[PDB]
């Protein structure tokens, strides 16, 4: 019973989700990646309130629920301030956290960066912060794939003709090994999902799918300003995740006292997969940096 | 991203 209540903030609508933990210890601030997906794909984390950990979800510009701003302010560095004018808007000045998934990550990263102002953690599940270099390694990653699908991916992509069914063959398949593995896509993320193919964000700011980024942010790289980010901090990633832990690696290396902690036998939408400890470690990193 |  979470007050899913809505919030008009920079001249649009946003819906928010959040379950008041019980004995409010700590305000976990959440982030989902896509771009142009939802949060009801981290719905998994309402098993934090137990550890009173607060846990507010939230769809960003344009996603989900919320309405799209002007096409104009379609990029990462607005996505922030977003997450400020909400954030802020909803407790003025509080020490909380922030967990971003994948994009969220990133995203999560950027904020981190100028206003770290107001950070007391900083959770990224399997994030980056060059998006470039995360493509470059989806790529090998691809290779590694079994030919039949390793040759209709480049084939059909190098054309556009993603529609293709050989091509989804492929698409499918390689989701079921690096985003979900063994097992049945659950409702909360379906629907996520679901609204990336059907929101104006994941089709303009960031391409066909995971790996056929063409949208608004291949350019993105801000590696080096994570540097500049002191702050505690918690980085996890799976063996086999589509954004593969050598990415995660940078990050943890261009920020100190970061203790990078790879998911085994875990692909990319963790919190459900091994989520049954999932959750235990960000909580136990929570709690602890109090 | 899809699905079945
Ligand atoms: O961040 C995401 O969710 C997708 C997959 C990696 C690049 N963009």
């Amino acid at each position: 019973e979470c007050i899913e209540n809505y919030a008009k903030v920079n001249g649009i609508y946003i819906y928010y989700k959040l379950c008041k933990a019980p004995e409010e210890k700590a305000k976990l601030m959440t982030m989902h990646g896509g771009p142009g997906m939802s949060h009801d794909y981290l719905l998994s984390l309402r098993d934090m309130t137990k550890e009173g950990i607060t846990v507010l979800f939230y769809d960003q510009f344009g996603c989900g629920r919320s309405e799209e701003p002007d096409q104009s302010k379609f990029t990462i560095d607005y996505g922030v301030e977003e997450a400020e004018a909400l954030r802020s808007k909803l407790f003025g000045n509080e020490k909380v956290f922030l967990m971003g998934s994948a994009y969220g990550g990133a995203l999560a990263l950027a904020y981190a960066v100028k206003y770290q102002d107001h950070l007391k953690g900083l959770i990224v599940s399997g994030g980056l912060s060059s998006v470039p270099l995360t493509v470059k390694e989806m790529n090998r990653l691809i290779d590694e794939l079994p030919a039949k699908y390793r040759d209709a991916i480049k084939k059909y992509g190098s054309s556009g003709s993603y529609e293709n069914p050989e091509y989804q063959e492929a698409v499918n398949y390689f989701y079921h090994q690096h985003l979900l593995r063994s097992e049945d896509w659950p409702p909360e993320v379906l629907k996520s999902l679901e609204y990336a193919e059907r929101r104006n964000v994941y089709r303009i700011m960031n391409g066909p799918n995971e790996f056929t980024i063409t949208g608004t942010i291949k350019d993105w790289d801000i590696t080096d300003k994570i540097s500049a980010i002191k702050i505690p901090t918690l980085i996890t990633v799976g063996e086999y995740d589509e954004v593969t832990p050598n990415v995660a690696r940078v990050i943890h290396e261009k920020i100190a006292g970061s203790e990078l902690h790879v998911f085994r036998d875990c692909s990319h939408l963790t919190m459900w997969e091994d989520r049954e400890g999932y959750n235990k470690l960000l909580s136990d990193f929570i709690l602890k940096h109090l | 991203p899809l699905g079945g």
